[PDB]
RNA sequence: AAGGGCACCACCAGGAGUGGAGCCUGCGGCUUAAUUUGACCAACACGGGAAACCUCACCCGGCCCGGACACGGACAGGAUUGACAGAUUGAUAGCUCUUUCUCGAUUCCGUGGGUGGUGGUGCAUGGCCGUUCUUAGUUGGUGGAGCGAUUUGUCUGGUUAAUUCCGAUAACGAACGAGACUCUGGCAUGCUAACUAGUUACGCGACCCCCGAGCGGUCGGCGUCCCCCAACUUCUUAGAGGGACAAGUGGCGUUCAGCCACCCGAGAUUGAGCAAUAACAGGUCUGUGAUGCCCUUAGAUGUCCGGGGCUGCACGCGCGCUACACUGACUGGCUCAGCGUGUGCCUACCCUACGCCGGCAGGCGCGGGUAACCCGUUGAACCCCAUUCGUGAUGGGGAUCGGGGAUUGCAAUUAUUCCCCAUGAACGAGGAAUUCCCAGUAAGUGCGGGUCAUAAGCUUGCGUUGAUUAAGUCCCUGCCCUUUGUACACACCGCC
């Protein structure tokens, strides 16, 4: 054996992250691995507000830069071993994974 | 400008002649008229300098003074 | 929220809970004749207030106020 | 005398340069190389160490 | 001078211990999220990092 | 520049192992991240590489805060006759597996 | 964990690495028709793709420059040996890359071609390759103190709103 | 010059104010060895500029070459490199002097030639940014007027936030900008789900109960993915979708564009981001291994180190903070947030729970957190409820100053910051003038981010409480358009 695995996915764009979640669970459903629905962690918004001008002169304008980090969690809980079963990741650029055993 | 001090004079090395600070006798008998700095890194190759009151190796092989 | 906001969230949720309870379990003929009393008194009892806030802008203390300027 | 006490020009449209003014005057009507055009232009050591120190 | 005063003044903190990872400047430095980049150093490379302007 | 010979040969043989050399623009860094155990600081590295650039044995590129010197063919044979190698040994960037 | 870094600092670090790698390759392969870089990172190894209009110059004789560039980025970013690989790929529709077209314009201007002659030549090339519109602006001083700006436009050009992000290529 | 139109950086009607007072800060001036410097609506809490050192560019001093490379010298009989001691120096800089060693081709000297510079020029430039201007303006094709440059299109008029549309019509069909678009807020008891979010139900508990309440009440008590040992997504999170279009009704209108009122509805005008043709000799060479030219380059305008300065005070001005009080202050109790940060390439600096000591600022152990897992149910302030004060420069105010104690830092004096005890100054609502503003807005009120070893009276956001007046006008101030005049066209900073 009994094993349980968790795959976390981090990305900056929603469309890619949703695609890699979708085909990961789709492959596992066909593979009769029990899958817990992809839970969406709250999005991290890294906000940096600088000043537009490179000098001191101007009318005091500020530029708000924004960065969004989206996080997902997918749990695979099959009665038998899992790591030897599923060995493909099928990732597109901009998506970072981190495999973790459910004990941690 | 108009600096109050005159231009500082940099040290000019003496450009000494050959060392020759060791002598032989009776057709050749080595006698060191200087000291050897006894640090292991220094070795016996280098000779500890002799001053009017202290002995200091050419490397940092310590310094011994006789009072 | 704050004290006032929690108060309005209380009175709104209380008036909503039993009117939805009546709709679920008894006839809505009774629901309609208690709902018309609620809306005729205060519509905020059954309809949330949409206004929340407004973002602050980079030229003044708040959303719309601007910093004092001088000419001389 | 064209500046204030601070040092700013009291006539910013009076060019202080004899070579150039407010307008850009094109040299020779935009001809010559390195110039704005004109209408005419419009139309291994590690193993070596090993064998060295093996003996 | 020699090896005991050329870099003797401590720089484990303060504005002199950090500089622009792009142009070595020591003013208007952004340290948030470990950026270690200028105000102007950053506005040039902001899109390459991924800091998009949404609002 | 007052590089001791053990430092100079260490830099040159590293540059022969790979024709490239990356060094941050920092005179005050006590040790180069590579060849740190040779105890030659980053200052001696940069001044050594600027002399080769002036002589034309190496070509220099500069990113944000890092040099990226690349060994040239004019500097290939100079490094041969300086470190005394026959014309059989080539840098890893010049030849790999062939 | 403790030896790891928070995801907020990790993603910022990835953007910093991409920006510096872009800038270094801009300063290195500019005359080689450098266009852009797409990096695909998997935990086993990182792949860096150099999109350029001329692969046979980005890679040297017998591929010497590729292994030269891989080695010089291993030493900079501290990559494990063999954990980063660089590919050179020729970009289709070279006339639709603003970076490449602006590079070609600088090459002409350094050669001494007239500004009108060079800019009209590149506008014809962009429209020939197929584009709704294009616009080049050359600003600065030539043969005189006073600076000037020349603007060469043709076709459709939008300036405002979100569609500018995915419809306009700028250099 | 005339005529239209628009705008809370214009007014009207008002709200809070500023200017009046003390202080923090930025300019000017004075003084200085230096008090570095840029900038004068669109400069003056701006250069993310809250400077002890660094920063630093300024002043006073003292080291270093980190002057590549080429040529010629001198040189293993020494080109040269460092140095213990004493003086000398601020210095434990062999910086120099007495002193003898050490280093070994790496250097040194000379001639050419580099190189670096927060040195100058933003009126030599790039890029970026600001403003005109977020106003609504701007330009092709074909056709018409014309010999041309050009013009019509792009307009009398109605309408709109908008040359936004409708209508007249030598124009028809378009393009940019506006709009559209992206993000955000507001509704989904509809969908997909969640031990890093929970909620109901149930099982044990802990207490109040007993008048008996008994499927009684409370529990942020423990549990039911401790995977066999409940279900579900309402609350929370985030994806896909829906939803609002002047849609329906009534009235006005060329009965067109549209406008007003009402119903149902979460919403019948949520805020931003982006933003044209061009101009401003607008600001930046002190952001840059952006950069031309000029200056300097070994007694340096390079670079390092030490100290000082950027704070210095007869005065003037700008942004602000705190107040003048009882609509209050003090004391105590009760009691509710949301943005959002968090342990480091260099890089040394994290958020802190819990216990122990002190009154405090603090100190010491034990952990947790690289994070919806820990801080943290962020027990925030205001507010609410009780006490005292009583119109008095008073228990308002907390400037100024003395003494003491901590914290960071190598370094705290010209006080870094904080804490305790002392003094208690003006200020009794502020002239002429002048700023910002239309709904979760102003205003009161705290909290995060940046700056940061120490740091907020600044700024950037967030939440809490939460209004008065108005649905208009060209009167003031400006801006735009049309007509008009022109000897201007570098375009009134003109010409003469
Ligand atoms: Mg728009
Ligand atoms: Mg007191
Ligand atoms: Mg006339």
């Amino acid at each position: 054996a009994i094993h349980r695995i968790r795959i976390t996915l981090t990305s900056r764009n929603v469309k890619s992250l949703e695609k890699v979640c979708a085909d990961l669970i789709r492959g596992a459903k066909e593979k009769n691995l029990k899958v817990k629905g992809p839970v969406r962690m709250p999005t991290k918004t890294l906000r940096i507000t600088t000043r537009k001008t490179p000098c001191g002169e101007g009318s005091k304008t500020w530029d708000r830069f924004q960065m969004r980090i989206h996080k997902r969690l997918i749990d695979l809980h099959s009665p038998s071993e899992i790591v030897k079963q599923i060995t493909s990741i099928s990732i597109e650029p901009g998506v970072e994974v981190e495999v973790t055993i459910a004990d941690a | 400008y108009t600096t109050p001090k005159k231009n500082k004079h940099k040290r000019k090395k003496v450009k000494l002649a050959v060392l020759k600070y060791y002598k032989v006798d009776e057709n050749g008998k080595i006698s060191r008229l200087r000291r050897e700095c006894p640090s292991d890194e220094c070795g016996a190759g280098v000779f500890m300098a002799s001053h009017f009151d202290r002995h200091y190796c050419g490397k940092c092989c310590l310094t011994y003074c006789f009072n | 929220g704050g004290h006032v906001a929690q108060i309005y969230a209380i009175r709104q949720s209380i008036s909503k809970a039993l009117v939805a309870y009546y709709q679920k379990y008894v006839d809505e003929a009774s629901k309609k004749e208690i709902k018309d009393i609620l809306i005729q008194y205060d519509r905020t009892l059954l309809v949330a207030d949409p206004r929340r806030c407004e973002s602050k802008k980079f030229g003044g203390p708040g959303a719309r106020a601007r910093y004092q300027k001088s000419y001389r | 005398d064209g500046f204030d006490s601070r040092g700013k020009r009291e006539f910013d449209r009076h060019s202080g340069s004899d070579r150039s003014g407010l307008k850009h005057e094109d040299k020779r009507g935009g001809s010559g190389s390195h110039n704005w055009g004109t209408v005419k232009d419009e139309l291994t050591l590690d193993e070596w160490k090993a064998i060295q120190n093996k003996d | 001078g020699h090896q005991q005063l050329y870099w003797s003044h401590p720089r484990k903190f303060g504005q002199g211990s950090r500089s622009c990872r792009v142009c070595s400047n020591r003013h208007g430095l952004i340290r948030k999220y470990g950026l270690n980049m200028c105000r102007q150093c950053f506005r040039q490379y902001a899109k390459d990092i991924g800091f998009i302007k949404l609002d | 520049m007052l590089m001791p010979k053990k430092n100079r040969i260490a830099i040159y043989e590293l540059l022969f192992k790979e024709g490239v050399m990356v060094a941050k623009k920092d005179v005050h860094m006590p040790k180069h991240p590579e060849l740190a155990d040779k105890n030659v600081p980053n200052l001696h590295v940069m001044k050594a590489m600027q002399s080769l650039k002036s002589r034309g044995y190496v070509k220099e590129q500069f990113a944000w805060r890092h040099f990226y010197w690349y060994l040239t063919n004019e500097g290939i044979q100079y490094l041969r006759d300086y470190l005394h190698l026959p014309p059989e040994i080539v840098p890893a960037t010049l030849r790999r597996s062939r | 964990m403790a030896v790891q870094i928070s995801k907020k600092r990790k993603f910022v670090a990835d953007g910093i690495f991409k920006a510096e790698l872009n800038e270094f390759l801009t300063r290195e392969l500019a005359e080689d028709g450098y266009s852009g870089v797409e990096v695909r990172v998997t935990p086993t190894r990182t792949e860096i793709i150099i999109l350029a209009t001329r692969t046979q110059n980005v890679l040297g004789e017998k591929g010497r420059r590729i292994r030269e560039l891989t080695a010089v980025v291993q030493k900079r970013f501290g990559f494990p040996e063999g954990s980063v690989e660089l590919y050179a790929e020729k970009v289709a529709t070279r006339g639709l890359c603003a970076i490449a077209q602006a590079e070609s314009l600088r090459y002409k201007l350094l050669g001494g071609l007239a500004v009108r002659r060079a800019c009209y030549g590149v506008l014809r090339f962009i429209m020939e390759s197929g584009a709704k519109g294009c616009e080049v602006v050359v600003s600065g001083k030539l043969r005189g103190q006073r600076a000037k700006s020349m603007k060469f436009v043709d076709g459709l050009m939008i300036h405002s709103g979100d569609p500018v992000n995915y419809y306009v290529d700028t250099a």
